Protein backbone atom coordinates (compact mmCIF):
# COMPACT_ATOMS: atom_id res chain seq x y z
CA UNK A 1 0.00 0.00 0.00
CA UNK A 2 2.02 3.03 -1.42
CA UNK A 3 -0.82 4.98 -1.37
CA UNK A 4 -0.27 6.84 2.02
CA UNK A 5 3.47 7.38 1.08
CA UNK A 6 2.93 9.56 -1.93
CA UNK A 7 0.75 12.15 -0.29
CA UNK A 8 2.74 12.42 2.51
CA UNK A 9 4.65 15.80 1.61
CA UNK A 10 7.50 14.54 3.36
CA UNK A 11 9.85 13.04 0.45
CA UNK A 12 12.31 15.76 -1.68
CA UNK A 13 12.53 13.08 -4.21
CA UNK A 14 9.66 10.12 -5.01
CA UNK A 15 9.94 9.08 -8.92
CA UNK A 16 9.85 5.81 -10.33
CA UNK A 17 11.03 3.99 -13.28
CA UNK A 18 8.48 1.61 -15.55
CA UNK A 19 5.44 0.85 -13.15
CA UNK A 20 3.57 4.37 -12.18
CA UNK A 21 3.02 5.22 -8.92
CA UNK A 22 -1.12 5.02 -8.96
CA UNK A 23 -0.67 1.21 -10.51
CA UNK A 24 1.96 -0.39 -8.34
CA UNK A 25 -0.49 -0.39 -5.06
CA UNK A 26 -3.38 -3.27 -6.51
CA UNK A 27 -0.22 -4.86 -8.39
CA UNK A 28 1.05 -8.62 -6.91
CA UNK A 29 4.88 -8.40 -6.07
CA UNK A 30 6.76 -12.12 -5.23
CA UNK A 31 9.83 -10.10 -3.21
CA UNK A 32 10.91 -6.44 -2.86
CA UNK A 33 14.48 -5.39 -1.48
CA UNK A 34 15.32 -2.47 0.04
CA UNK A 35 18.54 -0.57 -0.80
CA UNK A 36 19.48 2.01 1.76
CA UNK A 37 22.11 4.47 1.06
CA UNK A 38 23.05 8.15 1.92
CA UNK A 39 25.10 10.08 -0.70
CA UNK A 40 25.37 13.71 -1.71
CA UNK A 41 23.10 15.97 -3.47
CA UNK A 42 24.61 16.20 -7.03
CA UNK A 43 24.60 12.24 -6.77
CA UNK A 44 20.96 12.14 -6.70
CA UNK A 45 20.70 12.61 -10.88
CA UNK A 46 23.65 9.26 -11.10
CA UNK A 47 21.41 6.83 -9.63
CA UNK A 48 19.13 6.33 -12.53
CA UNK A 49 18.68 2.96 -15.07
CA UNK A 50 21.62 4.15 -17.59
CA UNK A 51 24.43 6.46 -15.83
CA UNK A 52 27.64 6.73 -15.72
CA UNK A 53 30.92 8.22 -13.70
CA UNK A 54 32.60 7.78 -10.65
CA UNK A 55 29.38 7.00 -8.47
CA UNK A 56 27.11 4.43 -10.48
CA UNK A 57 30.22 2.51 -11.86
CA UNK A 58 31.98 2.30 -8.76
CA UNK A 59 29.43 1.91 -5.51
CA UNK A 60 25.70 1.28 -6.16
CA UNK A 61 24.84 0.19 -9.96
CA UNK A 62 21.68 -0.16 -11.27
CA UNK A 63 19.87 -2.45 -13.82
CA UNK A 64 19.10 -1.51 -17.65
CA UNK A 65 15.21 -3.19 -16.59
CA UNK A 66 14.82 -1.34 -13.40
CA UNK A 67 11.16 -1.38 -12.86
CA UNK A 68 11.17 0.33 -9.43
CA UNK A 69 11.02 3.45 -7.29
CA UNK A 70 13.75 6.24 -6.38
CA UNK A 71 12.30 7.32 -2.50
CA UNK A 72 15.46 10.37 -1.51
CA UNK A 73 14.25 13.02 1.29
CA UNK A 74 16.06 16.02 2.55
CA UNK A 75 17.93 15.50 6.11
CA UNK A 76 20.87 17.27 7.70
CA UNK A 77 19.99 16.12 11.18
CA UNK A 78 19.67 12.23 10.96
CA UNK A 79 22.92 12.00 9.34
CA UNK A 80 25.13 14.87 9.87
CA UNK A 81 26.51 16.10 13.52
CA UNK A 82 28.12 19.55 14.64
CA UNK A 83 31.62 19.80 13.35
CA UNK A 84 31.43 17.72 10.12
CA UNK A 85 30.31 14.24 9.84
CA UNK A 86 32.97 11.98 7.51
CA UNK A 87 31.55 8.10 8.92
CA UNK A 88 30.20 7.54 5.23
CA UNK A 89 33.14 6.27 3.22
CA UNK A 90 32.83 5.54 -0.77
CA UNK A 91 34.52 3.74 -3.17
CA UNK A 92 35.86 6.09 -5.87
CA UNK A 93 38.14 4.31 -8.39
CA UNK A 94 38.67 0.52 -8.24
CA UNK A 95 40.42 -1.84 -10.68
CA UNK A 96 37.12 -3.11 -12.37
CA UNK A 97 33.56 -1.98 -12.06
CA UNK A 98 30.40 -3.02 -10.00
CA UNK A 99 28.00 -5.88 -11.84
CA UNK A 100 24.11 -4.52 -10.92
CA UNK A 101 22.91 -5.87 -7.01
CA UNK A 102 26.58 -6.59 -5.82
CA UNK A 103 27.72 -5.27 -2.47
CA UNK A 104 31.64 -4.93 -2.38
CA UNK A 105 33.07 -4.19 1.90
CA UNK A 106 36.77 -5.61 0.79
CA UNK A 107 39.43 -2.86 0.81
CA UNK A 108 42.28 -2.85 -1.99
CA UNK A 109 44.56 0.05 -3.12
CA UNK A 110 44.05 1.18 -6.42
CA UNK A 111 46.65 0.88 -9.18
CA UNK A 112 47.33 3.92 -11.66
CA UNK A 113 50.13 2.90 -13.81
CA UNK A 114 52.72 1.30 -12.74
CA UNK A 115 53.91 0.24 -9.42
CA UNK A 116 51.59 -2.27 -8.67
CA UNK A 117 49.64 -1.78 -5.28
CA UNK A 118 48.86 -4.37 -2.92
CA UNK A 119 49.14 -3.38 0.52
CA UNK A 120 51.64 -0.42 -0.05
CA UNK A 121 51.06 2.93 -0.33
CA UNK A 122 52.74 6.51 -1.62
CA UNK A 123 53.57 6.65 -5.09
CA UNK A 124 51.14 5.50 -7.96
CA UNK A 125 49.42 3.91 -5.26
CA UNK A 126 46.14 6.30 -3.69
CA UNK A 127 43.35 5.46 -1.05
CA UNK A 128 40.22 5.25 -2.95
CA UNK A 129 37.74 5.12 0.29
CA UNK A 130 37.46 8.98 1.17
CA UNK A 131 34.53 10.68 2.78
CA UNK A 132 31.70 13.18 2.21
CA UNK A 133 31.73 16.50 3.52
CA UNK A 134 28.43 16.35 4.85
CA UNK A 135 28.56 19.64 7.41
CA UNK A 136 25.51 22.26 7.81
CA UNK A 137 27.27 24.76 6.83
CA UNK A 138 27.70 24.33 3.38
CA UNK A 139 25.60 24.72 0.46
CA UNK A 140 22.72 23.02 -0.72
CA UNK A 141 23.76 20.32 -3.67
CA UNK A 142 26.90 19.43 -0.48
CA UNK A 143 23.87 18.45 2.06
CA UNK A 144 23.13 14.41 2.54
CA UNK A 145 20.37 12.57 0.84
CA UNK A 146 18.88 9.41 2.26
CA UNK A 147 18.62 7.68 -0.97
CA UNK A 148 16.12 4.31 0.17
CA UNK A 149 15.88 2.17 -3.30
CA UNK A 150 13.21 -0.39 -3.66
CA UNK A 151 13.87 -3.06 -6.03
CA UNK A 152 10.66 -4.97 -7.78
CA UNK A 153 11.29 -8.45 -9.01
CA UNK A 154 8.85 -11.09 -10.70
CA UNK A 155 9.97 -15.36 -10.34
CA UNK A 156 7.39 -18.26 -10.75
CA UNK A 157 7.17 -18.70 -6.85
CA UNK A 158 4.02 -17.41 -5.76
CA UNK A 159 3.30 -13.54 -4.58
CA UNK A 160 2.57 -13.20 -1.13
CA UNK A 161 2.36 -9.48 -1.29
CA UNK A 162 -0.68 -9.05 -3.50
CA UNK A 163 -4.26 -6.67 -3.11
CA UNK A 164 -6.64 -4.58 -5.42
CA UNK A 165 -7.56 -0.63 -4.43
CA UNK A 166 -10.69 0.55 -3.08
CA UNK A 167 -14.15 -0.17 -4.64
CA UNK A 168 -17.57 1.12 -4.42
CA UNK A 169 -19.80 0.22 -1.22
CA UNK A 170 -22.25 -2.60 -0.95
CA UNK A 171 -26.33 -3.11 -1.90
CA UNK A 172 -28.79 -5.08 -0.95
CA UNK A 173 -32.54 -6.61 -1.63
CA UNK A 174 -32.57 -4.54 -4.55
CA UNK A 175 -31.82 -5.47 -8.27
CA UNK A 176 -28.50 -5.02 -9.23
CA UNK A 177 -25.27 -5.04 -11.69
CA UNK A 178 -23.20 -6.49 -9.84
CA UNK A 179 -19.18 -7.26 -10.37
CA UNK A 180 -17.23 -9.26 -7.77
CA UNK A 181 -13.13 -9.39 -8.36
CA UNK A 182 -14.20 -9.39 -12.05
CA UNK A 183 -17.59 -11.83 -11.82
CA UNK A 184 -19.44 -9.59 -13.30
CA UNK A 185 -23.71 -10.13 -13.27
CA UNK A 186 -26.56 -8.86 -12.51
CA UNK A 187 -29.17 -10.44 -9.71
CA UNK A 188 -30.57 -9.69 -5.95
CA UNK A 189 -28.03 -9.88 -3.35
CA UNK A 190 -29.10 -10.61 0.44
CA UNK A 191 -27.22 -12.19 3.51
CA UNK A 192 -26.77 -16.25 3.08
CA UNK A 193 -27.06 -19.25 5.98
CA UNK A 194 -24.76 -21.19 3.92
CA UNK A 195 -21.50 -22.91 5.79
CA UNK A 196 -18.73 -21.89 3.51
CA UNK A 197 -15.20 -23.47 4.45
CA UNK B 1 66.92 5.62 -6.08
CA UNK B 2 68.11 2.32 -7.64
CA UNK B 3 70.78 3.50 -10.64
CA UNK B 4 70.74 0.52 -13.16
CA UNK B 5 74.32 -0.09 -15.08
CA UNK B 6 74.06 -0.65 -18.66
CA UNK B 7 76.93 -2.54 -20.83
CA UNK B 8 78.57 -2.23 -23.11
CA UNK B 9 79.29 1.15 -25.02
CA UNK B 10 78.83 0.01 -28.00
CA UNK B 11 77.67 -3.10 -30.16
CA UNK B 12 78.64 -4.20 -33.36
CA UNK B 13 76.49 -6.51 -35.03
CA UNK B 14 76.40 -7.61 -38.70
CA UNK B 15 73.13 -7.89 -40.80
CA UNK B 16 71.38 -11.44 -40.11
CA UNK B 17 73.55 -11.94 -36.77
CA UNK B 18 71.96 -12.67 -33.35
CA UNK B 19 73.43 -10.02 -30.82
CA UNK B 20 72.85 -10.73 -26.90
CA UNK B 21 72.57 -7.19 -24.89
CA UNK B 22 72.23 -7.20 -21.07
CA UNK B 23 71.53 -4.54 -18.29
CA UNK B 24 72.17 -5.02 -14.31
CA UNK B 25 69.83 -3.33 -11.92
CA UNK B 26 71.71 -2.63 -8.39
CA UNK B 27 68.46 -4.48 -6.27
CA UNK B 28 66.09 -7.23 -8.01
CA UNK B 29 63.08 -5.79 -9.89
CA UNK B 30 60.95 -9.08 -9.27
CA UNK B 31 57.98 -7.81 -6.81
CA UNK B 32 57.43 -10.95 -4.17
CA UNK B 33 53.34 -10.72 -4.52
CA UNK B 34 53.13 -11.56 -8.36
CA UNK B 35 57.06 -12.99 -8.45
CA UNK B 36 57.54 -11.58 -11.74
CA UNK B 37 60.63 -9.39 -13.02
CA UNK B 38 60.05 -5.81 -13.74
CA UNK B 39 61.56 -4.29 -16.38
CA UNK B 40 61.18 -2.49 -20.18
CA UNK B 41 63.43 -2.41 -22.88
CA UNK B 42 63.06 0.62 -25.28
CA UNK B 43 64.18 1.48 -28.68
CA UNK B 44 65.73 4.93 -29.91
CA UNK B 45 66.51 5.71 -33.50
CA UNK B 46 67.42 9.16 -34.44
CA UNK B 47 64.69 11.90 -34.61
CA UNK B 48 62.23 9.31 -33.51
CA UNK B 49 59.94 9.24 -30.51
CA UNK B 50 61.87 6.14 -27.62
CA UNK B 51 59.48 3.38 -28.06
CA UNK B 52 58.93 0.12 -26.00
CA UNK B 53 60.01 -2.88 -27.53
CA UNK B 54 59.33 -5.75 -24.22
CA UNK B 55 57.34 -5.10 -21.35
CA UNK B 56 57.99 -7.62 -17.89
CA UNK B 57 60.63 -8.99 -19.88
CA UNK B 58 57.80 -11.83 -20.18
CA UNK B 59 55.48 -10.56 -23.22
CA UNK B 60 56.65 -8.83 -26.89
CA UNK B 61 55.02 -5.48 -27.98
CA UNK B 62 51.57 -5.97 -30.60
CA UNK B 63 53.40 -6.33 -34.37
CA UNK B 64 56.89 -6.77 -32.40
CA UNK B 65 58.67 -9.53 -34.38
CA UNK B 66 59.68 -12.77 -32.49
CA UNK B 67 63.53 -11.80 -33.27
CA UNK B 68 63.24 -9.69 -30.50
CA UNK B 69 63.20 -12.02 -27.10
CA UNK B 70 64.36 -10.63 -23.49
CA UNK B 71 65.02 -13.01 -20.52
CA UNK B 72 65.73 -11.18 -17.35
CA UNK B 73 66.18 -13.14 -13.74
CA UNK B 74 66.50 -11.81 -10.56
CA UNK B 75 68.99 -8.38 -10.96
CA UNK B 76 70.52 -9.39 -14.24
CA UNK B 77 68.42 -8.30 -17.53
CA UNK B 78 68.95 -9.66 -21.11
CA UNK B 79 67.95 -8.81 -24.58
CA UNK B 80 68.46 -10.61 -27.87
CA UNK B 81 67.88 -9.48 -31.12
CA UNK B 82 68.70 -11.94 -34.48
CA UNK B 83 68.43 -10.86 -37.85
CA UNK B 84 69.59 -7.50 -37.21
CA UNK B 85 68.50 -4.68 -40.54
CA UNK B 86 69.73 -1.10 -40.89
CA UNK B 87 66.12 -0.08 -40.12
CA UNK B 88 66.42 -1.91 -36.01
CA UNK B 89 69.78 -0.02 -35.37
CA UNK B 90 68.85 2.11 -32.65
CA UNK B 91 70.06 2.93 -29.11
CA UNK B 92 68.59 0.15 -26.79
CA UNK B 93 67.76 0.93 -22.60
CA UNK B 94 66.56 -0.70 -19.50
CA UNK B 95 63.64 0.80 -17.36
CA UNK B 96 63.24 -0.15 -13.87
CA UNK B 97 59.41 -1.05 -13.63
CA UNK B 98 59.33 -2.39 -9.90
CA UNK B 99 59.13 0.84 -7.44
CA UNK B 100 58.78 4.64 -7.65
CA UNK B 101 61.30 6.53 -8.14
CA UNK B 102 61.94 5.21 -12.10
CA UNK B 103 65.13 4.79 -13.32
CA UNK B 104 66.08 4.80 -17.00
CA UNK B 105 69.10 2.81 -16.54
CA UNK B 106 68.72 1.86 -20.33
CA UNK B 107 72.19 2.61 -22.45
CA UNK B 108 73.16 1.11 -25.71
CA UNK B 109 74.28 1.80 -29.09
CA UNK B 110 73.67 -0.53 -32.13
CA UNK B 111 75.87 0.00 -34.83
CA UNK B 112 76.31 -2.59 -38.10
CA UNK B 113 80.32 -3.64 -38.90
CA UNK C 1 64.31 30.92 -26.75
CA UNK C 2 64.12 30.84 -22.66
CA UNK C 3 66.58 33.15 -20.75
CA UNK C 4 68.29 31.52 -17.75
CA UNK C 5 65.53 31.40 -14.71
CA UNK C 6 62.62 32.07 -17.34
CA UNK C 7 59.47 29.84 -17.54
CA UNK C 8 58.77 27.24 -19.80
CA UNK C 9 55.47 25.70 -20.65
CA UNK C 10 55.12 22.59 -22.96
CA UNK C 11 51.56 21.17 -23.71
CA UNK C 12 50.96 17.95 -25.54
CA UNK C 13 48.02 16.41 -26.89
CA UNK C 14 47.27 12.15 -27.44
CA UNK C 15 45.74 11.36 -31.26
CA UNK C 16 43.71 8.90 -32.08
CA UNK C 17 43.48 7.69 -28.52
CA UNK C 18 40.91 9.30 -26.41
CA UNK C 19 42.57 9.39 -22.34
CA UNK C 20 42.10 5.87 -21.35
CA UNK C 21 45.46 6.23 -19.80
CA UNK C 22 46.20 5.98 -15.73
CA UNK C 23 49.51 7.55 -15.66
CA UNK C 24 51.45 10.04 -18.11
CA UNK C 25 54.82 10.83 -18.55
CA UNK C 26 57.80 13.83 -18.82
CA UNK C 27 61.31 12.69 -20.10
CA UNK C 28 64.60 15.33 -20.63
CA UNK C 29 67.09 13.95 -23.05
CA UNK C 30 70.06 16.10 -23.39
CA UNK C 31 71.26 15.25 -27.23
CA UNK C 32 74.37 12.39 -26.64
CA UNK C 33 72.66 11.22 -23.24
CA UNK C 34 70.36 8.94 -22.21
CA UNK C 35 66.37 9.58 -21.67
CA UNK C 36 65.82 11.03 -18.35
CA UNK C 37 62.61 10.76 -16.44
CA UNK C 38 61.17 13.49 -15.35
CA UNK C 39 57.31 13.08 -13.49
CA UNK C 40 54.54 11.49 -13.88
CA UNK C 41 50.43 12.59 -14.05
CA UNK C 42 47.39 11.03 -12.91
CA UNK C 43 44.25 11.44 -14.22
CA UNK C 44 41.68 12.34 -11.55
CA UNK C 45 43.61 13.12 -8.17
CA UNK C 46 47.00 14.79 -9.37
CA UNK C 47 50.01 12.10 -9.02
CA UNK C 48 51.75 15.41 -8.44
CA UNK C 49 54.76 13.13 -9.07
CA UNK C 50 58.69 14.50 -9.46
CA UNK C 51 62.13 13.18 -10.09
CA UNK C 52 64.19 14.20 -7.04
CA UNK C 53 67.21 15.90 -9.61
CA UNK C 54 64.10 17.69 -11.04
CA UNK C 55 61.92 18.85 -7.59
CA UNK C 56 61.18 22.26 -7.11
CA UNK C 57 61.85 23.16 -11.08
CA UNK C 58 59.12 21.16 -12.51
CA UNK C 59 55.72 21.52 -11.83
CA UNK C 60 52.51 19.20 -13.50
CA UNK C 61 48.92 19.94 -14.15
CA UNK C 62 46.05 18.20 -16.08
CA UNK C 63 43.33 19.97 -17.20
CA UNK C 64 40.70 16.87 -18.70
CA UNK C 65 38.73 19.17 -20.75
CA UNK C 66 42.00 20.61 -22.63
CA UNK C 67 42.46 16.84 -22.97
CA UNK C 68 46.56 18.31 -23.05
CA UNK C 69 49.44 17.48 -20.09
CA UNK C 70 50.85 21.06 -19.10
CA UNK C 71 54.38 21.02 -17.31
CA UNK C 72 56.30 24.31 -16.13
CA UNK C 73 59.75 24.36 -16.06
CA UNK C 74 61.40 27.54 -13.71
CA UNK C 75 65.27 28.51 -13.16
CA UNK C 76 66.30 27.47 -16.96
CA UNK C 77 70.29 26.93 -17.25
CA UNK C 78 72.29 25.89 -20.11
CA UNK C 79 72.63 22.58 -19.00
CA UNK C 80 68.48 22.21 -18.45
CA UNK C 81 68.50 23.14 -22.79
CA UNK C 82 67.44 19.41 -23.81
CA UNK C 83 64.73 17.58 -26.04
CA UNK C 84 61.88 17.08 -23.55
CA UNK C 85 59.09 14.29 -24.74
CA UNK C 86 55.77 13.99 -23.78
CA UNK C 87 54.82 10.53 -22.50
CA UNK C 88 52.21 8.59 -20.94
CA UNK C 89 51.70 4.93 -19.49
CA UNK C 90 48.82 2.32 -19.33
CA UNK C 91 49.25 -1.23 -19.39
CA UNK C 92 52.40 -0.97 -21.53
CA UNK C 93 52.39 1.29 -24.26
CA UNK C 94 49.73 2.09 -26.53
CA UNK C 95 50.59 4.90 -29.65
CA UNK C 96 50.99 6.87 -25.80
CA UNK C 97 54.89 8.13 -25.80
CA UNK C 98 54.73 10.85 -27.87
CA UNK C 99 57.63 12.97 -29.78
CA UNK C 100 59.86 15.60 -27.96
CA UNK C 101 60.17 19.66 -28.31
CA UNK C 102 63.82 20.89 -28.33
CA UNK C 103 65.05 23.95 -26.01
CA UNK C 104 67.51 26.54 -26.53
CA UNK C 105 68.11 28.24 -23.19
CA UNK C 106 70.16 31.97 -23.84
CA UNK C 107 70.33 35.41 -23.19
Amino acid sequence: DYSVLYNSASFSTFKCYGVSPTKLNDLCFTNVYADSFVIRGDEVRQIAPGQTGNIADYNYKLPDDFTGCVIAWNSNNLDSKVGGNYNYLYRLFRKSNLKPFERDISTEIYQAGSTPCNGVKGFNCYFPLQSYGFQPTYGVGYQPYRVVVLSFELLHAPATVCGPKKSTNLVKNKCVNFNFNGLTGTGVLTESNKKFL
Amino acid sequence: QIVLTQSPSSLAVSVGEKVTLSCKSSQSLLYSNNQKNYLAWYQQKSGRSPKLLLHWTSTRESGVPDRFTGSGSGTDFTLTISSVKAEDLAVYYCQQYYTYPWTFGGGTKLEIK
Amino acid sequence: LVNPGASLKMSCKTSGYRFTSYIIHWVKQTPGQGLEWIGAIFPENDDTSYSQKFKGKATLTTDTSSSTAYMQLSSLTSEDSAVYYCARDGENVLDYWGQGTSVTVSS
